RNA sequence: GAUGUCGGCUCAUCACAUCCUGGGGCUGAAGUAGGUCCCAAGGGUAUGGCUGUUCGCCAUUUAAAGUGGUACGCGAGCUGGGUUUAGAACGUCGUGAGACAGUUCGGUCCCUAUCUGCCGUGGGCGCUGGAGAACUGAGGGGGGCUGCUCCUAGUACGAGAGGACCGGAGUGGACGCAUCACUGGUGUUCGGGUUGUCAUGCCAAUGGCACUGCCCGGUAGCUAAAUGCGGAAGAGAUAAGUGCUGAAAGCAUCUAAGCACGAAACUUGCCCCGAGAUGAGUUCUCCCUGACCCUUUAAGGGUCCUGAAGGAACGUUGAAGACGACGACGUUGAUAGGCCGGGUGUGUAAGCGCAGCGAUGCGUUGAGCUAACCGGUACUAAUGAACCGUGAGGCUUAACCUU
RNA sequence: AAUUCCUUGUCGGGUAAGUUCCGACCUGCACGAAUGGCGUAAUGAUGGCCAGGCUGUCUCCACCCGAGACUCAGUGAAAUU
RNA sequence: CACAGGUGGUCAGGUAGAGAAUACCAAGGCGCUUGAGAGAACUCGGGUGAAGGAACUAGGCAAAAUGGUGCCGUAACUUC
RNA sequence: AGGACCGAACCGACUAAUGUUGAAAAAUUAGCGGAUGACUUGUGGCUGGGGGUGAAAGGCCAAUCAAACCGGGAGAUAGCU
């Protein structure tokens, strides 16, 4: 959700 | 033409009258002994076969003993071959010395290297090392990428065994040749720890 | 009911529409230096400044700083500046919530590798009596770059200025292998200085702890920035290209038959692996020359005796090594450790004595200590043994024995 | 310009070379005066830039001391299929 | 969970030190419920480094060192 | 005297590395910031779910917050898998 996993 | 068996006994400095430091790389050459002698009739190929050193009576095998016994020549630690360059004739039982390389000025000497054991790519196959800092991710010394987007060719340079092998350094020049010592004096370093046996043969490179 | 995106880093790999080097044709090619086109992919093919950048501009180099494919190669290899969350501002739009391919500051990148594959390293079996060595080399990799300077020659050319191919020599850069004698780094296993502190009863003299307490040096070994070698020459067949002879086609023509030149490509030669090359190779040497039974009577099975050549195991070990493996030795013995001597390094120990008020200094003394190194030495330990594998090696054919 | 699309605006300074930075000009795509404007000493784990010093960040990595990785005995795990 | 976790209060030795910091100790309490051997790549945690010294990189992350006491001395600007 | 200075406890959590089926469902190590104050802390108590509280982040309200948890309506409905 953050950007890419799992930022 | 052949060569001859010897041992790497170390590295020395030789001053001239001059102030010169040549580098050399002395070597034991014991007196060779001719076992085989070996032609196109049985074998196929004009050769020779030459022992060296010595041997303990009690631990040499009984097969050898008639090998070297056929010859009447004592018995060595190995055995070696030296082809014919189609004028080279020898007869079993003959001593060979280090004065044969009196005229040659170059040989190209043959040993194996020292054993590094299992070594990594950096001290392998000069690899440039990443960043150490500023986010790597263990991942300093690694190689990196090993292929595309779906198999590792072969030949891929990668860590392993480095050292323990056939290595020949070519075209080393001559400086000194004591028979009454059985010494040879090879300008440079060769393969090899100090102890270990090595082939002298003349240089085909001029 | 998930194929993770730019660029950088790293590691690369193929194509040739060739950047350089190589070989040629025409040239409005005098020469030097260029232009154009052909053959050629063997190897090689910048560093930095700004920018997240690729790109691009700029500076300075280089023989040249190639064009492209590989998920605009490569995040179960790294990065996370950019893109691409939630936060907060400017500009702008909207009444507003909010929004913009507008900008700006900030912002968790997981996975112990089952298979394939690749780099390395072993076991087992096989190759037809078995065992111990030395080879053949079918095949497969590695390597293949290049500048500058001098002579040839201030020659040919050219009015001068300017300035050669061909051929030879030397010296360099980058890359690559090996090596540690030299120059050096490392050296928490050697020596010494020294702060604070505890302890050894105390002084003296030592040791421990504090990043090896902090430092100065430094053996072996490893190692590079250090020093030696290397790229080839040569040969054969060829590419583009140039040809001789020569008809078809009375002449002409490099070709159709024939024949001679021809490049860093290819095949060779240099180096390494290499008989699991199941097409399983070749040479030398060594060891085994039993008594019977029974039986679907056979490449049959079992018992008693026999147990070699050699190997393995075990052990002491290695400039060999992840483990296996490989190498050396095992009392007929220097394999390791210790011990003796020596060398190297450290730098005048301890103790006593002398001087001085004392800290300290001097003499004994270049003293004592000393790791892995050199040369020697059986003092200890590597044990007699047993464990291991056998007994003449099939059938057929041809030639020999008994040419 | 935390605002400027054209844009790395132009000039100058600094650097061998500066799309960044500072100082000026104004052609203000689309600053603007309490959703405040221009300054402002000091302050800031604030953003950007240039220096000195320092260094294995790097050129180019090398060696050493430790903990794992590796082997042996013991226990014995987890994820996908 | 036999957990590198959190925390309210009280007692507060000696040497050095300004100090409840820090270093070595006392009292007293522990050596952290698997170990042995080897001494490869690579990773982690550290030490040293030839010559150059930010050329690294989006950007100087860490390290080292400046680091303490006393004395001299001390710019622009300033709300003094 | 000081929402003053350096700096332990204490309270915090800017950077990096490790870890990321961790020792740990947010930590460790190295440094870092405040450290007489708008400080911090113990015990007890009160504000309560479209409401509380909030030096304001859509933050917190028992490892859950653009409307908590539990139960019930309830076998919500699902033209979609
Ligand atoms: C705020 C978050 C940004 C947001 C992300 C959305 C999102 O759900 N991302 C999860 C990623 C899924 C992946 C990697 C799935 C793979 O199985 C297949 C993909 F690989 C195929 C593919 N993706 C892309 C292009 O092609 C692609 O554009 N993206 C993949 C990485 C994120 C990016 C994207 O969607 O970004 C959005 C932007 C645009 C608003």
């Amino acid at each position: 959700x953050t950007x890419p996993f799992x930022x | 033409m052949i060569g001859l068996v010897g041992k790497k006994v170390g590295m020395t400095r030789i001053f001239t009258e001059d102030g010169v430091s040549i580098p050399v790389t002395v070597i034991e050459v014991e007196a060779n002994r001719v076992t085989q002698v070996k032609d196109l009739a049985n074998d196929g190929y004009r050769a020779i076969q030459v022992t060296t050193g010595a041997k303990k009576a009690n631990r040499v095998t009984k097969p050898e003993a008639g090998h070297f016994a056929k010859a009447g020549v004592e018995a060595g630690r190995g055995l070696w071959e030296f082809r014919l360059a189609e004028g080279e004739e020898f007869t079993v039982g003959q001593s060979i010395s280090v004065e044969l390389f009196a005229d040659v000025k170059k040989v190209d000497v043959t040993g194996t290297s020292k054993g590094k054991g299992f070594a990594g790519t950096v001290k392998r196959w000069n690899f440039r090392t990443q960043d150490a800092t500023h986010g790597n991710s263990l991942s300093h010394r690694v190689p990196g990428s090993i292929g595309q987007n779906g198999k590792v060719f072969k030949g891929k340079k990668m860590a392993g065994q480095m050292g323990n092998e056939r290595v020949t350094v070519q075209s080393l020049d001559v400086v000194r040749v004591d028979a009454e010592r059985n010494l040879l004096l090879v300008k440079g370093a060769v393969p090899g720890a100090t102890g270990s046996d090595l082939i002298v043969k003349p240089a085909v490179k001029a």
